């Protein structure tokens, strides 16, 4: 199923069901939809990791990769999916005949 | 620093690892040169964390025996006003021995309260 | 719906709906409006997170993402949406016939 | 309304409305005015961050991005608005006929 | 067995066989399927490791590899398998005869 | 931090250098204003490590003599619930003098136990 | 008023209005005078901020922006105003007729 | 013996002999099989070091080289084996005669 | 007044009026004199900051920008003044007629 | 003795003396066998030194060279021996006579 394959190509339950259908409608090739969804997922990091990515309380210390690294990883996923779609639709070079009518 | 930044940070930090706590407050009231104690019970959401690498003291005597350690801190939001004095106490029932709030650090921004950094004593 | 998809693209609950309608009216392509909205949302980080990227009070220590990183990521998102708009609107090369009347 | 849109573009409640009117007068295109206002806003960081951008008192510590960083971000906003104005007023290449009178 | 070899090229039990067979069907060359599966497994580091790359609790301190490093290594493995697929399918240059009929 | 991350880390760290330990628990029960002690024996997998650069105290007197040191910590998984109070003790016999569990630090994630950080006292 | 706009371009309360009149007279274009005033204001950081960019006394610790960064930012502002002066006074290319008398 | 020599090349006792036979069947030259085995061995660093590469407990501290360094070393081994195979099968340039039949 | 204008172009309080007159008469254009005076002022940093630029006594700590940064800033001022003088005396390109006598 | 010189080229007991015979047999030039053996010795660092390049226990602290450094040095030694083999076997340029029979 295209929806299930797309939810395999991305994290399974971060997105609601209807926007997966929206992305499937927007692009017929599933990998283009995966790239779009990955960029949209990458937008999320401003909420969680943007406002706080490294905190220490008492002796408790926690560090997480900055927003730049995570969005870079998500963008890399998006670009890989886009290149995958291009290679899917790509076709090699061609030499063809040519002919014009004459009397 | 803006008040909203501090509020968001405190609420987030509490919500990473919150525990529902039943604070019990015994406030001593001076009556005829002696104390009349009124017991109230208040609930808050709280995160507990280590702050000091201390050692468990023991105080056995003819009155009885109890061992307490000073390691654990505490971090609570603005939802309830707290206060600890000589005449006022705050305790709660953590599963691993009863906790007791020793000292309160009120986090204030521009004369406005936003949350209490707090310290505990785990009375065994 | 245009507005719902835009609020998905340009992250929700930072603008009220009237300026979103203005964004849609500015450009018929939704991704161009998304890029514009992403830039105008990037401008707002000076208030929402402020330049005070790290502070310690008592035993609390918090390190938020610096404003430069957040505005950079917002700009990168806007650039991605702009590139999506161009690629959607871009057509490939063309070879066409030419002819002039004579006598 | 042009003044409202400019106060949206140029971050609000730093310039009173008369200089905003001056900005709107200086250039017809609102994005050029927004770039100008952004540069003039970037000038303000002298007092806010040049005097002090990282201080510690007692256990209280606070860090903010240096003046160079914030003015760089504001300059990036100004340049984006300027490029937006140019793209708005840009037009593609042209091939046109040519003809000279002759006997 | 092709599935067993693919479960060696890509480590066990991050997926279930219901998609390993799908990847085998996707491309006849096992290495191409391995590259695809390696990218899809690289996607899973968002959950299995998470961004919280380092933390200290009590006297415990742990420093795991950042998610960017893990996804980079997975991408490198996928690229290696893709290059292996190409080299397996690649054929060297050729010089061949050409001839056109004539009378 | 996810619970599975903490569980994997604790189990891995214990498995780098585990030691099978025979914890013996003597729990004092109040009976007629005195203690009746019930002895139970429980086994767990454990890693022991240094935590503090402390000095060996000596406490010789007419009751007897014994020397103890607080250097060694301990790190144990979630497999068994532990507790140490004034009325409850836990000991075990490492070959280099008897060990005794002084204080327990329960590592908790989102109100769920995952393992005990712990401190020891090597009673010679 | 030209003087008020210049004081907006180059912040107030530092210079007295006499040198502002001087800058206005030395260049009709206001942005040129703004660039000149910004350089001359950059010269003043050696007194207003001085070299002592960081100090700790007691429990007080203050880290001001270094003088090099401040003068660099002032120079950048002056350069921006100078480029504005050029672009305002700049004119595009021209193709014009040429003709010489002959008998 | 081919299997023992491969187990010498590809570091011993991490792969059971079944996949060693599989690699021997896959590639005629032993060094190509060694490169294959090294690339496949490099995947284990995910589990071994990716989730934890530097930890401190109490006064006990232990640091190990990150996953990136180890996978880089394994890749270098793989590339050396591959280049060794190519040089083994490499042959120098050639000048040969040419002759076409003619009446 | 040329002396007061030069003393505005320079930071004053470290050059008695005699050398100011010397600079004024050595170079007619005031900006060349300002550049010369700024280099001469830059020379002074070997005493103030070269001997000591960062010291801590007790809990008192004081850091100042090194001699290299300060002399760099002063050199930048000198170069800006010199370039200003050049642009003052600069004149655009020219096309002129040419004619030689002949009979 | 060839075996003794080779066991001088690689420090004794990282290999049993038997397989030195194999290394000698696979290449008559001793330096070629030395380079091969040095690569094979480089493979052994994962067991002899492991990844744990630094550790502290009690008051002990030891910082061994990382495995990447050791394998790099071993590879450099192998490259040096390979270059020695080539230079020993290399011969300079040549200009020779050419002649074809003719009637």
């Amino acid at each position: 199923e295209k929806l299930r394959l797309l939810l395999n190509d991305k994290d399974k339950k971060s997105f609601t069901d209807e926007e997966l259908n929206l992305f499937l409608e927007e692009a017929d090739c599933i990998y283009c939809a995966a790239s779009q969804g990955w960029i949209l997922k990458s937008l999320q990091y401003e909420n969680t990791v943007g406002e706080m990515y490294e905190y220490k309380v008492g002796q408790e210390t926690y560090k997480s990769s900055s927003i730049k690294d995570l969005v870079s990883v998500a963008y890399q996923n998006a670009d890989k999916f886009k290149d995958m779609c291009t290679n899917k639709k790509e076709k090699g070079s061609f030499m063809l005949g040519i002919s014009t009518e004459f009397e | 620093i803006n008040i909203d930044r501090r509020r968001k940070d405190i609420i987030r930090t509490i919500n990473i690892n919150p525990t529902n706590i039943t604070i019990t407050s015994i406030k001593k009231t001076e009556i005829d040169g002696a104390f009349e104690e009124t017991e109230t019970e208040i609930k808050c959401v709280v995160r507990i964390f280590n702050e000091k690498t201390a050692e468990k003291q023991i105080s056995s005597e003819k009155q009885g025996t109890f061992s307490s350690i000073r390691t654990y801190g505490m971090l609570v939001s603005n939802d309830v006003i707290l206060e600890v004095n000589s005449r006022d106490s705050l305790e709660f029932e953590c599963i691993y021995g009863r906790m007791k709030i020793v000292n309160i650090y009120p986090q204030i921004v521009k004369g406005e309260l936003c949350g209490y950094q707090c310290s505990l004593e785990r009375i065994d």
